């Protein structure tokens, strides 16, 4: 790990921050009737793959026009909270002068931030999967190299593993995934060696939607890699029934507080040493 | 012999001379023990037989009835005639004996404190010998027929586990790790031993014909497959270079642990240089076995002549390794005999077979 070798190399202090982001009432509306509609009933009843609802689901988190399909075109940033949480995020970081990784796992939900910063005055650079690779190397040294290029955009799964994107400052996850490893690569390819300032990482979700959930069965997964990695003792952190029930919506009113905090309120052998080991690990 | 000692008194020849010259006589005046018996109390056959590596005094035997008795083969009466008392017994009312027939039986080399014992109901259990309590147990999919632990490592401690499974399992008594698996094998793995020269390599034969021999560090399979012609009938490797014309249900290294004696159901007995696994031609004539599970027969030690003693129908044929001579048979036994465990130190055997016997044959003289 970077715990043992750590001395050897420097490495700036890295925070990181879980926004929970209301959805707005027409979202919220939304999300609603999808989770009343009778597709998750058959879905729950095992008559449709589950796999479109996800799909579904997550796209109404995102943001209603994925789903659905002046101030009223394609992609307005003010019918999805997330993106409200994201205009203030970029505003507040433009007038600190810093500089922006956007992520989000949708390429659709990636080309309506890009309209949306069109929308605003920021400047940006776009690398997806749609240009051709021979051309990515250039696009990643001109935002490198120079300040004059603000908010730099990916998905999480775009480039090479680890491609240099060392002169943003700030990193912002728009939408959580399924693999912990697309959502930790995606943080650490903002913050490697060679950093020269403080990264933050914040990860963009939804209360009490499909997103925090996705978000618990991503920090699940983690936890079990770390369990199998570096040390079986862990305390533990969830439920059975409610980690794998992900067709619901209670969306905090503030009373009480949300789930993850909920969840995570407290924050030769001699024939002797042989047979010791042997009791040892089966009294366990 | 008197020449034999006067030799030895005026250093003419070594003392090795006389004691390997000894053991040889010993072992060929092999005879049913006029002043010896041994306790029964196996309701079932006798399927194996163990003495203890170090100091040779007490015996496992594993039975028919899953029961499990430790004998203590030393005469600590004062009198000629002695029976070797059972000392502990798993029994049918111990609450971990085996629900069916007990198939082997290894104390743990090393060190008397620990054996293990593989039985037809699927498990492999560590016996803690002074509490006489499972230290552990490990569970498989498919009954076991013969498990066998290194009696040379000082590094490692897997057993080596051969089930009907076309896998040969290797359970580590350290933490306990029994995923490890060897592939390359068909059918049900007969019988497993360890070389007593080698730390890692392992022989085994299972009824595909094949015996194969394994470098269990190793990620490449089995090291060598032992073939009857050595080249002659020489064919892509799919179904040729078998050991045997049946199922090899019988594995033994000899002492020093350079060559290996496979016995067959196609009634042969055959011995292979086990760093190359080529086959050395010793005839061994017609070695009578029909066993449908392991057979289990031992190789003599610290003698002029290495013998192998083998169950052969209701009698052990004794032979000699190296040039198959015939020596005599044992014939004591009521039954077809399951296995012979051999007293190195006093060149003494003992054999268990389906009558509900244990049978013990000393030098005569």
């Amino acid at each position: 790990m970077k715990s043992d070798v750590k001395m050897s190399l420097s490495l700036p202090d890295k925070n990181e921050q879980v926004l929970f982001c209301r959805l707005t009432d027409e979202q919220h509306k939304v999300y609603q009737n999808f989770v009343d509609s009778k597709e998750v009933y058959r879905i729950l009843n095992g008559e449709m793959q589950i796999f479109s609802g996800l799909i579904a689901l997550r796209k109404i988190c995102n943001h209603p026009d994925l789903f659905s399909g002046e101030e009223d075109q394609f992609g307005y940033w003010k019918r999805s909270g997330k993106m409200i949480v994201v205009e203030s995020l970029l505003k507040i970081w433009h007038k600190q002068g810093q500089r922006v990784l956007l992520f989000s796992q949708s390429r659709q939900m990636l080309d309506i931030l890009e309209v949306f910063l069109r929308a605003q005055k920021y400047t940006y650079l776009k690398m997806d999967g749609t240009t051709t690779i021979a051309s990515r190397q250039p696009l990643i040294t001109r935002y490198n190299e120079d300040t004059s290029i603000f908010v730099f955009l990916l998905t999480t799964r775009v480039g090479g593993l680890g491609v240099n994107l060392t002169g943003a400052n700030r990193v912002v996850i728009y939408d959580p995934d399924w693999n912990p490893s697309t959502d930790t690569q995606a943080r650490e390819r903002a913050w490697r060696i060679g950093q020269k300032k403080q990264v933050t990482v914040y990860r963009l979700l939804t209360a009490g939607t499909i997103e925090e959930k996705i978000y618990h069965r991503q920090i699940f997964k983690q936890f079990l890699t770390n369990r199998v990695l570096k040390d079986p003792k862990q305390r533990r952190f969830f439920k059975s029934n409610d980690l794998y029930e992900l067709f619901t919506l209670t969306s905090p009113d503030a009373s009480q507080s949300t789930e993850t905090s909920a969840i995570f309120a407290g924050t030769p052998l001699a024939s002797s040493s042989l047979l010791a080991k042997m009791r040892a690990r089966n009294h366990l | 012999m008197l020449g034999f000692l006067s030799a030895r008194q005026t250093g003419l020849e070594d003392p090795l001379r006389l004691r390997r010259a000894e053991s040889t006589r010993r072992v060929l005046g092999l005879e049913l023990n006029k002043d010896r018996d041994v306790e029964r109390i196996h309701g079932g056959g006798i399927n194996t037989l163990d003495i203890e590596p170090v100091e040779g005094r007490y015996m496992l035997s594993g039975g028919s009835d899953g029961v499990i008795v430790l004998y203590d083969l030393e005469n600590s009466s004062r009198q000629s005639y002695y029976t070797c008392k059972a000392v502990c017994s798993i029994g049918r009312d111990h609450p971990d004996v085996h629900r069916y027939s007990v198939e082997t039986v290894q104390w743990y080399p090393h060190d008397t404190g620990m054996f293990t014992s593989s039985s037809f109901d699927k498990t492999l259990k560590v016996w803690d010998t002074n509490t006489l309590q499972t230290a552990d147990v490990f569970n498989f999919e498919e009954t076991v027929y013969s498990h066998h632990m290194s009696p040379v490592s000082t590094k490692h401690c897997l057993v080596a586990v051969g089930t009907r499974g076309p896998k040969v399992q290797l359970c580590d008594l350290k933490s306990g790790s029994c995923s490890h698996i060897l592939q390359g094998h068909r059918q049900e793995i007969l019988a497993v031993s360890w070389s007593p020269r080698y730390d890692y390599i392992l022989a085994t034969a299972s009824a595909d014909s094949r015996v194969k021999l394994w470098d269990v560090r190793r990620a490449s399979g089995c090291l060598i497959t032992l073939d009857q012609h050595n080249g002659k009938k020489s064919q892509a490797v799919e179904s040729a270079n078998t050991a045997h014309n049946g199922k090899v249900n019988g594995l033994c290294f000899t002492s020093d642990g350079l060559h290996l004696l496979t016995v067959g159901t196609d009634n042969r007995m055959r011995l292979w240089n086990s760093s190359n696994g080529e086959n050395t031609l010793v005839n061994y004539g017609k070695v009578c076995n029909n066993s449908k599970k392991g057979l289990k027969f031992t190789v003599s030690c610290g003698c002029s002549s290495e013998f192998v003693f083998v169950p052969y129908g209701s009698t052990i044929a004794v032979y000699t390794v190296y040039s198959g001579e015939q020596i005599t048979m044992l014939k004591g036994h009521y039954k077809t005999v399951d296995c012979c465990v051999f007293q190195s130190n006093f060149q003494e055997l003992y054999s268990g077979s389906r009558d509900c016997n244990i049978l013990a044959w000393v030098p005569s003289l």
